[PDB]
RNA sequence: CCCCUGAAAAGAUAUCGGGGGUGCCCAAAGCUCGGCUCAGGCGGGUCAGAAAUCCGCCGUAGAGUGUAAGGGCAAAAGCCG
């Protein structure tokens, strides 16, 4: 795969709408919710944290899913399943498009340089504002060293600066 | 005992229950003279003219397509309505199903065999057919609903009920309905 | 009713009373309507003209005009019917409109209705109407010779059922087998006044 | 590829209508009757597109020059060419500006 | 050649830009008048069934409208005569 700085920056409309892309790339994290995702024993939870972006840009879905098993992982290891609830708030519903001579791709891709230039889709995305919340944390207070190393954890795994906010639920 | 006097009264003149009417359905695959047999026969039974019903989607299992007739009905207004009830209330046996009763008015009952009812005899070129019988019952006003200009919905208290149309097929045309 | 996407028809078409349809096409004409309605006692004749925030009536009765010529005869017949014609075209005639178009809603254009008999009345007071030449009443049926055979074989047959299908015809003071002449009457009745108004 | 000119081929927002607004319009439109001078906007109705002026005379006023039959003969511009906007009422509003 | 998007709420607007179609078909799929209401669901009903014809209740169009896409359409622009 390219270096994710190729596809960090957002430079056009969002790529979305499947039933117009052809060959659109499947959403490869398995899941999204977790630890103790039940809202009845959410209520014990009485601390939010949160993975914050700091700049606009676009994270890779890869990027996203080495983050969610570093973080789950860490909270599974340390704090227990029964002790946390881990979500990964953003979807990547953005498509991403390479330009590359290939194999049986179509027979637009075997002309070589800029002809015909709108690439075929090579991943998928999340396109992330400042201020977004990326990752959330609910939480019981002994355990915010651990909930803040793993939010340390998960944030070196992205490609644009964060931060974490701690507040109360 | 006629039409006119067939009513189910309450203590308001114009909650009287009266039959609204009769209809009689033969359904029939698709024949052209396996209709016109079933039309010949609805005719002599009733004695009202039978109207040829096409069917309405093409299904290619049964073999019909959508505009062709595959049914004869006979719509029984009245005296003849009444006539022909009793005729296949005998033909059925004086009895009626409670779960047959829907819950506005309307007994459905089905007729097996024709010769069941009184008056028919067996014919060899005609067969043994069956039918479906619909009995409507209706209070005076209904003419709000199917009226041409102004038309609205009739009110709650005006429409007859299940248990108005179970009472009144017991206390009135004398059917046992379990 | 449930949504915000429900579109809520026109209040006279979920009334159930005009088609627009047809009120489109009669519109297009630009000429004053001669609105018939029936009712189940009267009925009403209007000439009306259409205008965007309103439909202006020039002339409007329904049938309790003819009492003021002395009718005895029921209220919504094809006498009555004529007759509420001729009154209403003598008026539009003052008034000023020499030319009308049928307007009768959602009722049925059978021939020999009544809708066609106030047609041939407001025709016959001298306002143009367009129409087919095979749907107004027979001369017969707008003197009421139907109702008074009716009511000579009525009372020759079963003279009680004759009395309680026309009590309102012998209170009144009229037997239903006189209403031809009686109807002669009341049609000189109103010539002569409207007659003797427009020459004034 | 270059832009296709079809009588209609950039109306897909000019031509909808919200959810609101569905079906038949009112029929006032139809009984206004303009003289010569009169000032209209042309007002495209989307359910009689048939009889529509092109969606390049939307919004803009014109000065009743005469009538045809039903319609009405409209004099405009487009930017400075004088064009003549025969249409039927259904189209048109009058003008309250002046 | 045609539709949507690009196209930045007047008009115009390009790329070997994106998603599609066109070189027809129909004597009825054309004209008009009238009647009716669709997809779908529910209750009752001989054969009969998930689905046939019949009685009734609901049903904003979730149907159909020859053919792309967009738009329009319910006493109709749909269905039947
Ligand atoms: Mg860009
Ligand atoms: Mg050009
Ligand atoms: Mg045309
Ligand atoms: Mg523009
Ligand atoms: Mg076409
Ligand atoms: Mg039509």
């Amino acid at each position: 795969a390219r270096p994710a700085r190729c596809y960090r920056r957002i430079k056009g409309p969002p790529y979305t709408r499947e039933e117009y892309i052809h060959g659109a790339p499947m959403i490869q994290i398995p899941k999204f919710d977790m630890g103790t995702t039940s809202a009845a024993a959410r209520a014990a939870f009485t601390m939010v944290a949160k993975l914050v972006a700091e700049e606009r840009g676009q994270i890779r879905m890869q990027a996203l899913e080495a983050a969610r098993q570093i973080s789950s992982k860490y909270l599974t290891k340390y704090v227990g399943d029964a002790n946390y609830y881990l979500r990964l708030n953003v979807v990547p519903h953005h498509v991403l498009r390479e330009n590359r001579m290939l194999a049986m791709a179509g027979a637009d891709r075997l002309q070589e340089g800029m002809r015909l230039a709108f690439g075929s889709p090579a991943g998928r995305a999340a396109r992330v504002e400042p201020g977004q919340v990326i990752f959330y944390v609910e939480f019981k207070p002994e355990h915010l060293a651990h909930v803040k190393e793993a939010l340390r954890r998960a944030a070196s795994k992205l490609p644009i600066p964060t931060r974490i906010v701690v507040e109360p639920k | 005992m006629k039409w006119k006097e067939l009513v189910l009264v309450k203590d308001h003149p114009m909650k009287r229950v009266y039959i609204e009417k009769v209809v009689v359905n033969i359904g029939v695959g698709t024949g052209g003279e396996r209709l016109e047999k079933a039309a010949n026969l609805l005719r002599e039974l009733t004695g009202a003219e039978p109207s040829l019903r096409r069917a309405k989607r093409s299904i290619k299992d049964f073999g019909i397509r959508k505009g062709e007739p595959i049914g004869v009905a006979v719509t029984l207004r009245r005296d003849k309505a009444v006539e022909f009830l009793m005729r296949a209330l005998q033909a059925v046996g004086n009895r009626i199903k409670r779960s047959s009763f829907d819950e506005r008015g309307n007994v459905c009952f089905g007729i097996k065999e024709h010769i069941m009812l009184p008056g028919v005899k067996y014919d060899p070129a005609v067969g043994i057919w069956g039918m479906d019988v619909c009995v409507r019952l209706a209070k005076p006003g209904l003419r709000v609903q199917l009226r041409r200009r102004r038309r609205s919905k009739v009110g709650k208290g005006q429409l007859v009920t299940r248990e108005e149309a179970v009472e009144f097929f017991q206390k009135v045309l004398g059917v046992q309905v379990d | 009713a449930r949504g915000a996407r429900y579109k809520v028809p026109f209040r006279r078409r979920r009334e159930g009373v005009t088609n627009y349809r047809k009120r489109r096409k009669l519109l297009l004409s630009r000429k004053p309507r001669l609105v018939v309605r029936k009712t189940n006692k009267h009925l009403i004749a209007q000439i009306v003209i259409a205008r965007p925030h309103g439909d202006e009536t020039v002339v409007g009765l329904d049938t309790r005009v003819l009492s003021k010529f002395g009718w005895k005869g029921d209220e919504n017949n094809t006498s009555a019917a004529y007759l509420l014609g001729l009154i209403v075209g003598y008026k539009a005639r003052a008034k000023g409109i020499k030319e009308a178009i049928l307007d009768i809603g959602l009722h049925r254009p059978t021939p020999g209705a009544r809708v066609f008999a106030v047609m041939k009345g407001v025709i016959d007071a001298g306002v143009e109407v367009p129409h087919g030449e095979e749907v107004v009443p027979s001369e017969e049926r707008i003197r009421g010779e139907h109702v008074a055979e009716y009511a000579k074989r009525l009372k020759e047959e079963a003279p009680e059922a004759y009395k309680a299908r026309f009590s309102r015809y012998l209170q009144r003071g009229l037997p239903p087998e006189e209403l031809p002449s009686h109807f002669e009457e009341v049609k000189k009745k109103i010539v002569e006044y409207y007659e003797q108004k427009l020459a004034k | 590829v270059k832009r296709t000119h079809g009588y209609r081929y950039k109306s897909r927002k000019l031509l909808s209508k919200a959810p609101r607004e569905r079906g038949m319009s009112g029929l006032s439109r139809l009984l206004y009757e303009y003289k010569p001078g009169d000032k209209v906007v042309i007002d495209i109705d989307p359910t009689f597109i048939s009889t529509a002026p092109h969606r390049r005379y939307q919004g803009k006023v014109g000065v009743v020059i005469g009538t045809r039959g039903r319609a009405y003969v409209i004099e405009t511009y487009i930017g400075d060419k004088k064009k003549i906007i025969i249409t039927t009422p259904e189209h048109l509003r009058p003008h309250l500006g002046g």
